[PDB]
RNA sequence: AAGCUCGUAUCAGUUUUAUGAGGUAAAGCGAAAACUUUAAAUAUGUAAGAAGUCCUUGUUUGAACGUGGACAUUUGAAUGAAGAGCUUUUAGUGGGCCAUUUUUGGUAAGCAGAACUGGCGAUGCGGGAUGAACCGAACGUAGAGUUAAGGUGCCGGAAUACACGCUCAUCAGACACCACAAAAGGUGUUAGUUCAUCUAGACAGCCGGACGGUGGCCAUGGAAGUCGGAAUCCGCUAAGGAGUGUGUAACAACUCACCGGCCGAAUGAACUA
RNA sequence: GCAGUCAAGCGUUCAUAGCGACAUUGCUUUUUGAUUCUUCGAUGUCGGCUCUUCCUAUCAUACCGAAGCAGAAUUCGGUAAGCGUUGGAUUGUUCACCCACUAAUAGGGAGUGAGCUGGGUUUAGACCGUCGUGAGACAGGUUAGUUUUACCCUACUGAU
C-alpha cells in the first residue's frame, strides 16, 4: 500500500517524583496511524528497557513532502538481521518524495532478498544535494547533460479481440 | 553402568619369579601317549615364549631407499646395493649360476609333454566331478 | 559509500560529550 | 562482473610488488640531492644492456646516478613554475620524455660532455630502427652462430628451439634428424632499412648484434648558475 | 574513524585488566580464607609468610 | 545493469561503401562484394559521415550488450575483406607415401582432391566453397594456398581440409602426417 | 605455505629420529529387547515346535566350550559370531593392540548376559594385557584389565574396546 | 423420562483486585557480581460480606468460645445468566485414532514415557484436481442481498487487470517448505558488503629490462637457477629469486617475478543474499 | 569401525567455551609372489520349460577420448539399449561351479502357485534314530502318496 511518513511522540507515563520525561520521536513509514504507533513501541523496546503498558503516545503527525514536485536524489540506509547476523546496506533511489522512495525499496526488497516487512529497518533516508555526491553507478546513469534515449518496440494495447491490420510498433 | 574403583581395577596380575619358573617348565613338559590334558590354567602364555631364536630376520629395507628414489623419474640410486666385489670374483659366482640354470632345463624337462601337447595345440580333459566329492560346503 | 557519512561521527561525539560532563556533574 | 569472469593465474615466487614506498624513497632522494650536487644532467637513453649501466654506475662512483620513472621525476623536480623544489626547474623536467635517465655529479662539464661523446659500445638491432645488415640464411643446415663463422666452427642449431622459428619467426623449416633443415637461401631483412618486431628478434636469436649504442642527453642544470643550459649530443 | 574506534575499543580493553584483575586477587583472598576457616590460623598466617616469599 | 545505450564505432576507409537496410549489410569495395545477414541480433546503426559508423544497442543487458561488440568485429572483417582479403598458407607432411593433392573439376564443382593419403586407396575431396581461390604453390614446396574475401568460406574450408586427413586409431606420436595450417596472411601484402 | 615460508616431551639422543570420579567413558547403552536379539528357531517337520533360541549378537564363549547335544540345547551361539580376539585401544599413549579376550564381567542390559556372554555396546570385558606390560608398585607386572567396548559389533565385524586406566 | 421440592438472587471452563510460588535475570546501584531489596510476564492457586461485622464481657491479659445489643441495601470488584440441589428410577456405552502443548529419557534413524487440550467417532455443507484427520463453515422449507476460505489464460463462474523487480532451465517452476537427499559445485545471472590499487597514470595487452659475486657448496658420467642433498647471502639496483616454468647430455634460448616505456581511467580480491 | 592428530570455518561477542569440512595416524599376521590345502549353524522358499516386453547402471558390435598407445594386442573413459548375449558336465545337493565354443557368453525389472510340472503346501501307511513310563512328540534321516474350466464378459489373433 501506499506509506505515509508520521512523526510519533511518546514519553512514558509520569510517576511521582518523576514528572515530564524526555519525549521521544521518531519518523515513521507506515500505511495509516494505527500500524506506526504499533511500530514505534516496536523500537522502544530494541532501544531500552521501556514497553507499551508503562507509557503513552503524547501525539502523532503526517509529515507532508516540503518539494512533492522536485525530484531528488536519496541515500539510503537500510540493515536486516538475515540470514546469519544483520548488516547494512545502502542503495540510492532518483525519485519524487520520501515516501516515494520507501515503496519502491519495499518493492526491491521483496523483489532479491525475499524481505518481509517486518525484516527491514529504515535507519536513515537522506537526500543528496549535490551531484558527484551520488556514488552508484545506475543513478549517476540519468544525470548527463540533455539527455535522450528512445523507446524501443512500442506495443500497443489492443481494446477488442480482433485487427485486421498486422499492427506494427510504431515507428 | 555404575562407577566403581574396581574398573580402574589390577585384575589377572602375575608373580615375578614364577615366570622364570614357567620359562625353566617349558622344557621338562615330556608328553604321554596315555595322558590328556582337561585343563589348560590360563597363563599369559606369550610372555613364556622366546626359545633362543639364532636367526634374527631380515632388515626393512624399505628404510633407507624407499621407492621413489630407487628407480623412476627421482631414482637418486646410482651404483648398486652392496656393489660385489671383484671382476674374477664376478666372473667367478656367475659360472655356476651358468650351470645351475641349465641343471633345472635337464632335470625340469624330465617333468614335461606339457610343452609338446602345446606345440600339438592339444589340450587334456577336464577334471571328473566325482574326483571332487568331497570337498563340499 | 554514504555521503553524508562525516556529520554523523560529530553527533556522536557531541551526545557524548554531555554524557561524561552529566553523569558526575 | 558477477560471473563467467576472467580469472588470473596464479603464481610462488620470491619477490613481490614494491608499491608506493619506494616511489616515496625516490622522490625524497633526489630532492635530497638536488641541493647537494651542482651539476645535472638528463640521460635520454633507451635501450641498455643491464651491465652496461652497471658500468655507467662504476664509470665513477663519486656522483649519484638515478634511474626510474619519468613521471616520478616530474613530480620530484616540479612541473608548474610555481610547484618546483628548486628556480627554473620546470624548464628542464619537461625537457625529459623518454627513458630517462637522470643524472647528479659535481664533475667538470667539459669532462662530462666530453665522456658520453667519446663513449659508444655495440647493441642489438632494437626495433623501429634501421639496421645496415642483411642476411640471407644459407639454404642448407642451420648453425647457432648462423654462419658469421666457417660452418665447420659452429654447432646446428637446437632441434628444441625449431617450433619457434617455425612458428614466431614465421621462416620454413623442417627436421630430418634433428639438424634442422631450411630449403633456400631466406633473408631476413635489407640494409638500411626499418627493422620489423619479427625481423629483430632473429638476429636477437643469432646473437648477431652489429647496432651501436650511444647515450644522448640535451639538457644540463646548474645550481649555483640557477641556468638551463641545453645541448643535443647524440 | 580508527583513532576513535580504538579507544572505544582500549576502554574496554583495559577494563578486562583492571576488572579481571579485581577478581582473581578477591577470588584467592577468599582461598586462604576459607583454608584459614579450619586450620589454626597460626599456621595460615605462617603459610601467609611462605607465600610472600616468592 | 540496464545500459541505457551503448554504441561502438565502425572506422570505414576510402575505397569502400556499405548498404545497409534492416540488418541486412553490403560492402562494396575494390576486391570484390561483401554480404552478410543480421536479422537475429537486433542492433540499430547510424552514418554519421562516409569513414564512421555508430552501432547501438538501447536498453540491454550484458549477455545483450557482448552481442553488439561482436557485431563491430563482423564487419570489420568484411571491411578487411575487400581490401585486404584473406590468405592461409598449408603445408601438408607425410613421412613415407607421397601425398598427391589435385584440383579437379567434378561437374563443375571444383573439388580439391587428396590422393594417397598415408598409403590409401579412399580418395577424399573437399568441397572449395564458394569465392576462395586455391592454388599450388610454386617455388616453394609441398605447400597450397587458399584465398579469397570472406573470413569464414576461407577458414572454413581451410579447416575442412585438415580435418579431412586425421590419422585414425594410431599412436600420434610417432605418426607425424597430415595436412596443417602453416600460416596466416593478407592478400596483400603490403598493407 | 608458501606465505609461512615467506616470513622466515624431550625424548633422549637414540629415542630421536623415530616415531611412533570413577566412571567409565560409556554409562547409559540404550536398551535391547529381549523380543529381538533371539531369532526364534522353529523346530519339527511342521516347523511347529519352536522352544530353541540363537542369539543374534556377537558372543565371547570361553575356551573349552565344545557344543552341547542338540536335543539338550536350547540357546544357540553360532560359530561365526565367536570373538575371541578384541581389537584394544588405549587412551594415553596412542596405541591400538589386537588383544586376546579373557571374560566378561559386566554385561549391562542383563544380568544373564554377563552369564552367556554377549558383547554389545558398552560391556565391560577382561583383557589378556601381556603385550603392553604395565607393572605395578611391587614389579609383578599385569596381565590383565577391564576394557569396555566402544563399537556396536553387530554393526561392524570387529569388536572395538578402550582400556579403562 | 417422570415428577414437586425452588422460581431464589443464586451462580460462571472469565477477568480485575489483593495475596501466593516457581526469579526465571533483564533493572542494579549499594558494602570490598559477592547484595537484598526489588522490576517485568509464563500459569496458576487462594480470597473478594448479611450466618456481615462490632460492641456488651462471660466461659474455658491473651486467645479459643459465648450472653446480649447496634450497624440494609452504592450490601461491599467487573461481565453474563431464573435451569441450584433433592427422593425415586434407568436406557445405552468403559477401551481407540489423530494433532498441539509442556515434561523426562532416548538413537543410524524413527522414538519412548508421562501431564494437558483439541479434533474424530454419531456430521452433512464450500474449498484443497481427487482424500476420516487440511482451510472455511450454527444443516427446517424457499426468495433476495453480502461474504468466508479459496480463486479469476482455457476447460470454469470471475481482471490476457494495473504496478515494480527477479528467472531461460537438454525434462525450469507453479507445493506438500521454514524438512529429505543438503554440505559444498558452477568463467549462469542480479543486488550487495568489506578490503585493497590508481594522472608521483592502475587495470589489460604489446615493447624493453630482468644483472654482477657466481659454473654459491657438496654431490656425479654429466647437473652452469631448473635430477638431487642441504645452505640461502652480499654487492649492484628503477627493478631483478643463490630461481616460476619450458628446454639442453651439459650449456644455450624462452618464460615469470619485478621493474621500465608505450597507452589513458577506473579496477582487483574475498565474502553475503 | 573405534581411538586420536591437523584445522577452513563455526561459535550469543568469540580462537583458547565448545563443534568442526577437507586431510591424516593408529593394527586389519611374515616385506622376498613360497604358500594360503580354514569350508565354522542361511529355519526360509523355488526351479524350469515355452514365450513376450521393458531398464541402462553397456559385455560385444558403432563412434570417439586418454595413456610409453611403434605396430599387433590391451587398459581406462564418453555418447549409445539399434541389434546381439549359447552348448554342456555335476545332487555322497549347485543359495553353485568348473570346459568349450563364440563378436561376447552384460546386469536387471514386470514375472510365468490355474501353461505345465519337478522338488517342497502335506493328511492318513511303514522303517530307523532321539526323547518320553506311556499314548506319542521330534535334532534328524528313508519311502509311497487323486483336485478335475472355459460354452460366459473382456482382452487377443484371424473372420464377416
Amino acid at each position: 500500500a501506499h506509506f505515509k511518513e508520521y512523526q510519533v511522540i511518546g514519553r512514558r507515563l509520569p510517576t511521582e517524583s518523576v514528572p515530564e520525561p524526555k519525549l521521544f520521536r521518531m519518523r515513521i513509514f507506515a500505511s495509516n496511524e494505527v500500524i506506526a504507533k504499533s511500530r514505534y513501541w516496536y523500537f522502544l523496546q530494541k532501544l531500552h528497557k521501556v514497553k507499551k503498558a508503562s507509557g503513552e503516545i503524547v501525539s502523532i503527525n503526517q509529515i507532508n513532502e516540503a518539494h512533492p514536485t522536485k525530484v531528488k536524489n536519496f541515500g539510503v540506509w537500510v540493515r536486516y538481521d538475515s540470514r546469519s547476523g544483520t548488516h547494512n546496506m545502502y542503495k540510492e533511489i532518483r525519485d519524487v518524495s520520501r515516501v516515494a522512495a520507501v515503496e519502491t525499496l519495499y518493492q526491491d526488497m521483496a523483489a532479491r532478498h525475499r524481505a518481509r516487512f517486518r525484516s527491514i529497518h529504515i535507519l536513515k533516508v537522506a537526500e543528496i544535494e549535490k551531484t558527484a555526491d551520488v556514488k552508484r553507478q545506475y543513478v549517476k546513469q540519468f544525470l548527463t547533460k540533455d539527455l535522450k534515449f528512445p523507446l524501443p518496440h512500442r506495443v500497443q494495447k489492443s481494446t477488442k479481440t480482433f485487427s485486421y491490420k498486422r499492427p506494427s510498433t510504431f515507428y | 553402568v555404575q562407577p566403581d574403583r574396581r574398573w580402574f581395577g589390577n585384575t589377572r596380575v602375575i608373580s615375578q619369579d614364577a615366570l622364570q619358573h614357567f620359562r625353566s617348565a617349558l622344557g621338562e613338559t615330556q608328553k604321554d601317549t596315555y595322558q590328556v590334558l582337561l585343563r589348560r590354567n590360563k597363563l599369559p602364555m606369550s610372555l613364556l615364549e622366546e626359545k633362543d631364536a639364532d636367526e634374527s630376520p631380515k632388515a626393512r629395507i624399505l628404510d633407507t631407499e624407499s621407492y621413489a628414489d630407487a628407480f623412476g623419474p627421482k631414482a637418486q640410486r646410482k651404483r648398486p646395493r652392496l656393489a660385489a666385489s671383484n671382476l674374477e670374483d664376478l666372473v667367478k659366482a656367475t659360472n655356476e649360476d651358468i650351470t645351475k640354470y641349465e641343471e633345472k632345463q635337464v632335470l625340469d624337462a624330465t617333468l614335461g609333454g606339457n610343452q609338446e601337447d602345446k606345440e600339438n595345440g592339444w589340450t587334456s580333459a577336464a577334471k571328473e566331478a566325482i574326483f571332487s566329492k568331497g570337498q563340499s560346503k | 559509500n554514504f555521503p553524508y557519512k562525516a556529520k554523523i561521527l560529530e553527533e556522536i561525539e557531541a551526545k557524548k560529550m554531555k554524557d561524561l560532563e552529566e553523569r558526575e556533574l | 562482473m558477477p560471473r563467467s569472469k576472467r580469472s588470473k593465474l596464479v603464481t610462488l615466487a620470491q619477490t613481490d610488488k614494491k608499491g608506493r614506498e619506494n616511489k616515496e624513497r625516490i622522490f625524497d632522494e633526489v630532492r635530497e640531492a638536488l641541493d647537494t650536487y651542482r651539476y645535472v644532467w638528463v640521460l635520454h637513453l633507451d635501450d641498455v644492456r643491464t651491465p652496461v649501466l652497471q658500468e655507467i654506475r662504476t664509470s665513477w662512483a663519486g656522483s649519484k646516478l638515478i634511474m626510474g620513472k619519468r613521471k616520478v621525476l616530474q613530480k620530484a623536480l616540479g612541473e608548474k613554475r610555481e610547484e618546483e623544489y628548486k628556480e627554473n626547474l620546470y624548464q628542464l623536467s619537461k625537457l625529459c620524455s623518454g627513458v630517462t635517465g637522470l643524472l647528479f655529479t659535481d664533475e667538470d662539464v667539459n669532462t662530462v660532455k666530453e665522456y658520453f661523446k667519446s663513449y659508444v659500445r655495440s647493441d642489438y638491432s632494437r626495433p623501429n630502427t634501421k639496421a645496415p645488415l642483411t642476411f640471407t640464411i644459407p639454404e642448407g643446415i642451420v648453425y647457432s652462430r648462423g654462419g658469421q663463422i666457417p660452418a665447420e666452427e659452429d654447432v646446428p642449431m637446437i632441434h628444441s628451439l625449431e617450433p619457434t622459428m617455425r612458428n614466431k619467426f614465421e621462416i620454413p623449416t623442417k627436421i630430418k634428424a634433428g639438424k634442422i633443415t631450411i630449403d633456400s637461401p631466406y633473408l631476413v631483412c635489407t640494409e638500411g632499412e626499418k627493422l620489423d618486431v619479427r625481423q629483430a628478434l632473429i638476429l636477437k636469436q643469432f646473437g648477431i648484434a652489429a647496432s651501436e649504442f650511444k647515450v644522448k642527453v640535451s639538457a644540463y642544470y646548474d645550481n649555483d648558475s640557477s641556468t638551463v643550459e641545453s645541448t643535443n649530443i647524440n | 574513524l580508527k583513532a576513535l574506534k580504538d579507544e572505544k575499543e582500549e576502554a574496554r580493553q583495559a577494563k578486562i585488566t583492571m576488572l579481571k584483575e579485581r577478581r582473581e586477587k578477591k577470588e584467592e583472598n577468599e582461598r586462604y580464607e576459607r583454608l584459614a576457616a579450619k586450620m589454626h590460623a597460626k599456621k595460615v598466617e605462617r603459610m601467609r609468610r611462605r607465600e610472600k616469599r616468592n | 545493469m540496464k545500459y541505457i545505450q551503448t554504441e561502438q564505432q565502425i572506422e570505414v576507409p576510402e575505397g569502400v561503401t556499405v548498404s545497409i537496410k534492416s540488418r541486412i549489410v553490403k560492402v562494396v569495395g575494390p576486391r570484390g562484394t561483401l554480404t552478410k545477414n543480421l536479422k537475429h541480433i537486433d542492433v540499430t546503426f547510424t552514418k554519421v559521415n562516409n569513414q564512421l559508423i555508430k552501432v547501438a544497442v538501447h536498453n540491454g543487458g550484458r549477455k545483450h550488450v557482448a552481442a553488439l561488440r561482436t557485431v563491430k568485429s563482423l564487419v570489420d572483417n568484411m571491411i578487411t575483406g575487400v581490401t585486404k582479403g584473406y590468405k592461409y598458407k598449408m603445408r601438408y607432411v607425410y613421412a613415407h607415401f607421397p601425398i598427391n593433392v589435385n584440383i579437379v573439376e567434378k561437374d563443375g564443382a571444383k573439388f580439391i582432391e587428396v590422393r594417397n593419403f598415408l598409403g590409401d586407396k579412399k580418395i577424399r575431396n573437399v568441397p572449395v566453397r564458394d569465392g576462395v581461390t586455391i592454388e599450388f604453390s610454386t617455388n616453394v614446396k609441398d605447400e597450397i594456398v587458399l584465398s579469397g574475401n570472406s573470413v569464414e568460406d576461407v577458414s572454413q574450408n581451410a579447416a575442412d581440409l585438415q580435418q579431412i586427413c586425421r590419422v585414425r586409431n594410431k599412436d600420434i606420436r610417432k605418426f607425424l602426417d597430415g595436412i596443417y595450417v602453416s600460416h596466416k596472411g593478407f592478400i596483400t601484402e603490403d598493407l | 605455505a608458501h606465505e609461512q615460508s615467506k616470513v622466515k616431551d624431550a625424548l633422549p639422543t637414540y629415542l630421536l629420529d623415530r616415531e611412533q570420579k570413577f566412571s567409565v567413558p560409556l554409562p547409559k547403552v540404550r536398551g535391547i529387547s529381549e523380543e529381538e536379539m533371539f531369532k526364534v528357531i522353529k523346530t519339527g517337520k511342521s516347523r511347529s515346535k519352536s522352544w530353541k533360541r540363537m542369539i543374534t549378537k556377537h558372543t565371547f564363549v570361553g575356551e573349552g566350550f565344545t557344543r552341547r547335544p542338540v536335543k539338550m540345547e536350547r540357546i544357540i551361539r553360532p560359530s561365526a559370531l565367536r570373538q575371541k580376539k578384541a581389537n584394544v585401544t588405549h587412551p594415553e599413549l596412542g596405541v591400538t593392540v589386537f588383544l586376546p579376550i579373557l571374560a566378561v564381567k559386566k554385561n549391562p542390559q542383563s544380568p544373564m548376559y554377563t552369564q552367556l556372554g554377549v558383547l554389545t555396546k558398552g560391556t565391560i570385558i577382561e583383557v589378556n594385557v601381556s603385550e603392553l606390560g604395565m607393572v605395578t608398585a611391587g614389579g609383578k607386572v599385569v596381565w590383565g584389565k577391564y576394557a569396555q567396548v566402544t563399537n556396536e559389533p553387530d554393526r561392524d565385524g570387529c569388536v572395538n574396546a578402550v582400556l579403562l586406566v
